[PDB]
């Protein structure tokens, strides 16, 4: 099939042997789906630190916007999910990315009260003034 | 041929800065618009009067203005006002920045039942208020309910909606082709307010079992199940639904739910229903309780 497609749902369940094979066979660490999911943005929104790591460290595109104008950084804060916004910032993740509605990683975090994400995001320069 | 940069409104005086293409709409062209005084965001929706040949495009442009412009109700999109040049008509909309169900839909597949609670209710609600006002929407789907910041639905797109005029009136004529088509539709006997029932019906099985009802790769097969009400609710669908879906999807029109009937069905009045659903709501599913 797509090594695109198998790349998505290898990412989106968790599968970190699998990513690691498709990347290897030349699978495009860039697809996206049908609302603009890319292999980074499902194993950050799902957890897959590993995933996240592997994918980053082959170039995936650190800032792509999905169909609601969030990026893995913006998934990832609205999880929880600490150790994958780390790793996203490392790799230069915008960490004013605005969504659709004007909202940062750290609106969001906030809203979903993930402390521990907002101070990490401050660190990194996260501006809570930030406006679209 | 080519959109204005800058849309001005002859009547208001109000003038709208043309921004990024949010996708086609039937035959219409849609973007964001920020008004260059109040600096508010709205949707545009500019249609070139050239794709506006007199039949069943045209005057049907102007009901659903007729219509929209009529309403104002929490789970109705905002109308913030229409006009035209030589070239366009141009109308004003409410931007829905949470996009719609089907962007959810597509991405989650089957929700939690206390997430169909959630938006079901609201989609009844504005329903509700439609029907007494006398509209009957006729072409409810998963794309034209919206959802705003708070994930509230609006329902929008009003171009197959019709106003029943007098009691008991028969409507036979739609200006296009509904999404889920109510089985009266597929006969002659005309339809009324029962449709959007029908359609809330094929919604809520949707969004509980995560595909349509009755929709095959055949279109022949597709209808003739509607016809004969053939469809099956996974067991694994909590009775009080199953049973609520069962009362929408019924070929019989008089035998469904009235909308009011609806809204105080025991899915509704009982079941949980969550203060908020988390953002996190549009790409995985949510832990409740
Ligand atoms: C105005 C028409 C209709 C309507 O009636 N209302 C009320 C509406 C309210 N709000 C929206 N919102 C957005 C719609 C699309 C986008 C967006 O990002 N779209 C694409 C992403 C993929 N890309 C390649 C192309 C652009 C963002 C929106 O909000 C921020 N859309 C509405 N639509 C839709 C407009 C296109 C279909 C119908």
């Amino acid at each position: 099939s797509d090594l695109g497609k198998k790349l998505l749902e290898a990412a989106r369940a968790g599968q970190d042997d699998e990513v690691r094979i498709l990347i290897a066979n030349g699978a495009d660490v860039n697809a996206v789906d049908n609302t603009g999911l890319t292999p980074l943005h499902l194993a950050a929104v799902s957890g897959h630190l590993e995933i996240v790591e592997v994918l980053l460290k082959h170039g995936a595109d650190v800032d792509a916007a999905d169909v609601y104008g969030f990026t893995p950084l913006h998934l990832a804060a609205m999880t929880g999910h600490l150790e994958i916004v780390e790793v996203l910032l490392k790799y230069g993740a915008d960490v004013n990315a605005f969504d659709m509605t004007g909202s940062t990683p750290l609106h969001l975090a906030a809203d979903e009260g993930h402390l521990e994400i907002v101070e990490v995001l401050l660190k990194y320069g996260a501006d809570v003034n930030a406006q679209d | 041929k080519e959109i204005p940069e800058v849309l001005v409104d002859p009547r208001s005086r109000r003038r709208y800065v043309r921004g990024r293409f949010l996708g086609k709409g039937g035959f219409a062209k849609c973007f964001e618009i920020s008004d260059a005084d109040t600096k508010e965001v709205f949707a545009g929706k500019i249609v070139p009067k050239s794709l506006l040949l007199k039949p069943h495009q045209r005057e049907k442009m102007s009901m659903e203005i007729s219509i929209h412009r009529s309403l104002a109700h929490q789970h109705v999109v905002g109308f913030h006002g229409f006009f035209e040049d030589n070239d366009f008509v141009f109308v004003v909309l409410e931007l829905c920045r949470r996009r719609s169900l089907l962007e959810l839909h597509k991405r989650r597949k089957a929700l939690t039942e206390p997430e169909a609670r959630y938006y079901l209710r609201q989609i009844v609600l504005g329903c509700q208020y439609l029907h007494r006002n006398r509209v009957i929407h006729r072409d409810l789907k998963l794309g034209n309910l919206f959802l705003n910041e708070d994930l509230e639905v609006k329902i929008g797109d009003f171009g197959l909606a019709t106003k029943v005029e007098y009691d008991g009136e028969r409507k036979k004529t739609l200006c296009g082709t509904p999404n889920y088509i109510a089985p009266e539709v597929l006969s002659k006997k005309g339809h009324s307010f029962e449709v959007d029932v029908w359609s809330i019906g094929c919604i809520m099985y949707t969004l509980l079992v995560g595909k349509p009802p009755f929709e095959t790769s055949c279109l022949k097969e597709t209808y003739l199940r509607i016809k004969k009400n053939e469809y099956s609710i996974p067991k694994h669908i909590n009775p009080v639904a199953a049973s609520l879906i069962q009362k929408m999807l019924q070929t019989d029109p008089t035998a469904r739910p009235t909308i009011n009937e609806l809204l105080n069905d025991e899915f509704f009045t009982s079941g949980y229903i969550p203060a908020r659903l988390p953002i996190t709501c549009l790409t995985i599913p949510p832990r409740f309780s």
